[PDB]
């Protein structure tokens, strides 16, 4: 027979009202798995358990992939933060922090302490007190740890202490510690660009992101002792508590000591695959982080629960029920996502020549269930219409409403931040990536913490089974909607609104661009060329038969590589890996061009005019070249005559 | 017929009226039996005979009038029409 | 009545028996087209003639392309050379040179003079006197001009003079002066890596290969007057005239002045296509160079004449006869092919997105006819088996026997030189290429001079028509063999001998690789994995149906990227463009690794150990990466265990 869509979402709900996620999240929180740093023994026992499950669910092929990396772990000596008097006589200590920061430096220093809000660059340039030569304190949240340490390194400070206030993070236990990686960029930093297998023989190298300054996480109650000695008031624009103070008194000054040692540990990745029936070699990757520093049920528990239950569900629907996919599906559990996601980045840098142009969507199940109120998504624009249709099918878990309440949601979507694990798929490799969370308005309090566990998780969310049912239902709609049909549901219309947003952002500086002696018109015509390419492609889907396969493969290959052609071909992938000109990092991306252009008006001398000429030429020709490559053969490009 | 990979084109049309006043369109009608007493509205579950799948007066206009009166799943169309018309 | 290979070969020979090349070489040498500098008016009339002919042969789409390039022409002041003493008061004028080197820096300098045999990198150690602080002379031939200026510039010289002796280049006229470009690399230099279109705003950028020293060409009697004052004697290894001498007298001195100005000119490329019936978007490119500094009868007339006649035969044979090619064919006429062939390189860097995996062969019809004694081919190794069969089916024009006379010719073949127009395609874009000449034992003497005219070419080669007929037959054999059948004739197993030659070359330095503390054996295993890759792919071509198209498209997409996966993905295309790990320039290719290990046995202190270990890691993972990309999918590896 055949199974169409409306039959098939019904079959998913009938498979989905039977499964139980709560028992599995208890299972990943037992005493045989509960502390699992990367490379530890409990990680390898969990990887044997998952790699047993992918065999028991009758997957088509299950395989393991291991490689050796360098992480940083605590030393046998303690690291402390300790108040030093001006006399040098009586020495008072505040905390021996249980939690540490990855990729910091082994050092020990003294000096003045200066409060900063979050370590935004705006904060450091809004400060009154000069920053240099002085240890700083910041509050965790709103930015990755590595960009706090990056800004505090650019302003020539020595030390960084990071804590959690009560206003942003309301908790009861003031004596609590946590964890974070400090590497700007991702991947294993001691092998950038090339993968960390055992064929490279590990040449000497180092990344660019690693700071040269000691970083340390302190608790709230440690921050109250330091704020007992400081003076000068926090300004009222900081939505903060009543205790924080700006700089130290002139007598006392703190002493930070941080002592961490490198380690070289073995990383396992477990995979299992479901084959396709029309085109088996094109596939779609579904992932989840397998470990976390503390007990870790919010970070890696719910991801591995959703992953195991989804692998059971689709293997059962293909084997027993009669569902027939057209493309393969890869389910994946990698470890070491907590050190800036090296388990995924070392895989992408491993096999990049084989999943060139083959893998067409990555899905992230990680951090799915945190809050119960809202629904937040972050994705490549190619997937937006897809998510829109899914928000018109799935019901809310708490109330009976649908998710599609706000009909204007494409602007509220924020781009993928670097601490997300779907970022090296989109920005480095060129795969359209999607992540989502049921998240409360304030972020989840104990998320990288020793108190992250199932007890306090079920205290926050009183109905976890229904919400996990909803999130697995949404990922089910994404996989089935991407795989059952001959037409991909990647919507290439969506980059056009991004381009209109960019050139519209450049029209307000046409007055400064006209003073340099160079015009802007070729970039308008580049936007227009991308419009006519997408419109021509839509009409060519209009005239194609649907049952025919040879005339739909030639139109699907043009859809698959509209994401690859926005990667810049004019940069080196070792010197800067994230090459997506929209959503990247460096001097080549398009908001880097805007952020170069607005500094000309202030007339400091920080603008670099030759750099702006090269950035305009390379951005204009990258967008124009994607617009050539989306529309037709070579001879059907119309030239300027 | 003009969809890729067929790529065809009408070359010669034909006219239907008398010779002196040529007519290039043809009306579409729905024949019933007398004294059955069902309207266009109360047509549900009655048997019907078409002239083919995809032809103009047979499939596209009669189903084209009433396809939105059917309940979803809308596509594939022959399934929901198969559950609208009994036999 | 379909057409198979036998009917189509005799049909091609029935076409070649009729055409008359000699009238068309006499027609591209008429007084209305004869001096063809790049961008000058006399190029334009030929360009409209070639576009007009391509419309007249009923090609399926004829289209053209124009963009603006910086060349460097002679100023109104005459550059010259002169002999002075230590004061400058002694003045004896040598000459005023007609010819000039493009891209030589504009400066005036004095100095003593040192000879070198060609400016090979081996020569300056074998030379007796120190080179620095002094002008050099070199003798024209055996390497490009840019490698001479790059070597003598690399050893701190000041100026380079270039002459043609009587032994290597036997010419009666002792007055003749000549031309050559000095850019190390290819293309328009002032836009490195991005196209010269006026979409790109023309940003200030300067290529890293341009020289810093004044370079000049002198005639033969102009060289002997310098050999009168210089005192010494050449070694007897240098087969030369009796009158060469090494260095100047001690009271004597040589000053040369060089004045050349930049000009901005317009460049045309003229194209036509023949559509394909099975797969239209895959195409094979056939090119030619349209302009040359002298009259240009051997350098541009023969290539363009062969191109126009192949357009006549293939468009005639598709329209009238009934041939049906399964893939498209692009005919191309590049202009400014003489300043490093900037037409082709700006064409690739313009349309690299649209050519990604589409084009899969270039054929270079340039300088096809130079003599009548040998047959010298130079190609990327996927074409070697093809050339095998073609050399068994083309009779030599003088003696009636075939061209495949030596059964071992794959080792005699030299790699593609940088002045050849196929080298930006193969080295830069990863497209298989081929060039071929009927070269004499000694090279064609007056190639880039003002003496290159028609009647000298018919006096040197007495039967131009049969030789041009043989080269046109070889090109017709290639084009039909690639575009008639369901199977591509790109033989992929020929890379196995190349990898075996590399590892067998490193296996002698295994004794020092064991001293550094790293083993070689992973690279042995990488060669092994590429062998089992091409074996498994030959099995998959075994077990497939030939009539079916959907499976042979899936295999031909896997063969068509066996060349793209040898482009190294760790270096910037704008900085070092020729990214091909075998055949290209830089510090990343395999000869640079063999060299950078070979330096260590000298124990000079010059080798760079970190750069070595890094090079070995990247080259090993590149070869293993192509081996993974051939054999199947992500799950059919056959990884570590
Ligand atoms: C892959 O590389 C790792 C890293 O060196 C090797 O693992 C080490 O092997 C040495 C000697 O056998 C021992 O110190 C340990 O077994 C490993 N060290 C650590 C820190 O784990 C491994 O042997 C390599 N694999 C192969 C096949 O050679
Ligand atoms: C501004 O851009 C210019 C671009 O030329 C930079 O200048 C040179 O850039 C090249 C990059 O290829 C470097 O190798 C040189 O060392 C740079 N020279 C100097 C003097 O900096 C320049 O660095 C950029 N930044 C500023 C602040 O001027
Ligand atoms: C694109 O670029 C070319 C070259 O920079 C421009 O041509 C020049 O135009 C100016 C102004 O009319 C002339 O003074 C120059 O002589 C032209 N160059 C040459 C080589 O003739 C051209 O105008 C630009 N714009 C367009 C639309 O083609
Ligand atoms: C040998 O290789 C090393 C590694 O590249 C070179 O050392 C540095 O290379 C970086 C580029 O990554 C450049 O900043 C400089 O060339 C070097 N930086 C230093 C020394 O601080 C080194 O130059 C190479 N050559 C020699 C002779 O050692
Ligand atoms: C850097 O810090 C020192 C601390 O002693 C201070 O005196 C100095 O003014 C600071 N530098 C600048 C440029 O303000
Ligand atoms: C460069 O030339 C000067 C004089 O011409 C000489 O003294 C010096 O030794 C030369 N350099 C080297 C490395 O020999
Ligand atoms: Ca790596
Ligand atoms: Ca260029």
């Amino acid at each position: 027979f055949r199974l169409y869509w409306d039959d098939l979402k019904r079959k998913l709900s009938e498979k989905l009202d039977s499964t139980d996620f709560t028992s599995t999240i208890k299972l990943l929180n037992e005493n045989s798995y509960v502390p699992r740093e990367a490379g530890s023994q409990k990680d390898e026992n969990l990887a044997l358990y998952v790699e047993n499950q992918f065999r028991e669910f009758k997957l088509s092929k299950v395989w393991r992939d291991q490689h050796f990396v360098k992480i940083q772990v605590k030393d046998s000596a303690q690291n402390s933060v300790i108040i030093v008097d001006k006399n040098g006589r009586l020495v008072y200590l505040v905390e021996n922090p249980g939690g540490y920061v990855a990729y910091s430096k082994a050092a020990t220093v003294t000096g003045k302490l200066v409060h900063a809000n979050f370590g935004t660059k705006k904060d450091f340039e809004d400060l009154y007190t000069p920053v240099n030569g002085s240890i700083v304190i910041v509050r965790a949240g709103k930015i990755t740890f590595a960009e706090k340490v990056a800004n505090a390194e650019s302003l020539n400070a020595i030390g960084v202490l990071i804590y959690m206030d009560q206003t942003k993070f309301p908790i009861v236990n003031a004596e609590l510690s946590f964890f974070g990686h400090a590497h700007l960029g991702t991947g294993d930093p001691y092998t950038p660009g090339f993968p960390s297998f055992n064929h490279t023989q590990f040449p000497p190298s180092r990344s660019s992101g690693l700071p040269n300054i000691p970083v340390q996480t302190i608790s709230r109650a440690a921050a109250e002792k330091l704020f007992g000695n400081m003076e000068g008031d926090c300004p009222s624009d900081w939505k903060t508590d009543s205790t924080c103070r700006m700089v130290t008194s002139e007598s006392k000054n703190v002493k930070l000591t941080v002592s961490n040692v490198l380690k070289e540990i073995k990383i396992l990745n477990i995979f299992g695959v479901i084959k396709g029936f029309v085109e088996p070699d094109h596939y779609v990757v579904v992932g989840a982080q397998r470990d976390a520093w503390g007990p870790g049920a919010a970070k890696s528990g719910v991801g591995t629960a959703l992953l195991l239950k989804l692998a059971q569900m689709f293997s059962d629907m293909v084997l027993k029920d009669g569902f027939q996919p057209s493309r393969s599906i890869i389910f994946a559990s990698w470890s070491a996502g907590d050190f800036g996601s090296v388990g995924a980045t070392e895989w992408l840098e491993g096999y990049l020549s084989s999943l060139h142009l083959k893998a067409f969507t990555y899905i992230n199940l990680d951090k799915a269930v945190l809050g119960t109120s809202n629904f937040k998504v972050s994705a490549s624009p190619l997937l937006y219409t897809l998510i829109e249709k899914t928000m018109q099918n799935v019901k809310h878990p708490v109330t009976g409403q649908f998710l599609y309440q706000d009909s204007n949601w494409a602007s509220k979507v924020e781009k993928l931040t670097l601490d997300n694990a779907a970022f090296p798929f989109l920005a480095y490799s060129g795969i359209p990536a999607v992540s989502f969370c049921f998240c409360e308005d304030t972020d989840y309090p104990y998320l990288g913490t020793t108190m992250d566990t199932y007890k306090e998780l079920i205290e926050r969310i009183p109905e976890l089974n229904k919400v996990a049912r909803a999130a697995a239902e949404v990922a089910g709609q994404f996989v089935i909607k991407l795989t059952h049909d001959v037409e991909l549901n990647l919507d290439y219309e969506r980059y056009n609104s991004q381009l209109l947003s960019f050139v519209r952002d450049l029209n307000q500086y046409r007055a400064d661009i006209k003073e340099m002696g160079l015009s802007l018109q070729w970039l308008y015509s580049a936007r227009g060329d991308f419009f006519r390419a997408t419109s021509r492609l839509t009409t060519d889907f209009g005239n194609a038969e649907k049952t025919d396969r040879f005339v739909m493969k030639k139109l699907n290959d043009r859809v698959m590589r509209v994401e690859y052609h926005f990667l810049s071909p004019y940069v080196s992938p070792k010197e800067s890996p994230f090459r997506h000109v929209f959503w990247g990092s460096g001097s080549h991306t398009l908001p880097a061009l805007l952020e170069n252009l607005k500094l000309r008006k202030q007339n400091n001398g920080a603008f670099n005019e030759t750099l702006f000429r090269n950035q305009l030429a390379l951005a204009t020709w990258t967008i124009q070249g994607a617009a050539n490559a989306l529309s037709g053969d070579v001879w059907d490009i119309d030239n300027e005559f | 017929a003009y969809l890729a990979p067929n790529n065809l084109k009408p070359v010669v049309a034909e006219f239907y009226g008398s010779k002196e006043d040529p007519q290039t369109f043809y009306y579409a009608v729905a024949v019933v039996k007398k004294d059955s007493g069902f309207q266009m509205n109360q047509l549900r579950g009655k048997k019907s005979c078409h002239t083919g799948l995809g032809r103009s007066a047979g499939w596209n206009i009669p189903i084209g009038l009433l396809y939105c009166d059917l309940p979803e799943p809308r596509k594939p169309l022959e399934k929901a029409v198969a559950n609208f018309f009994s036999g």
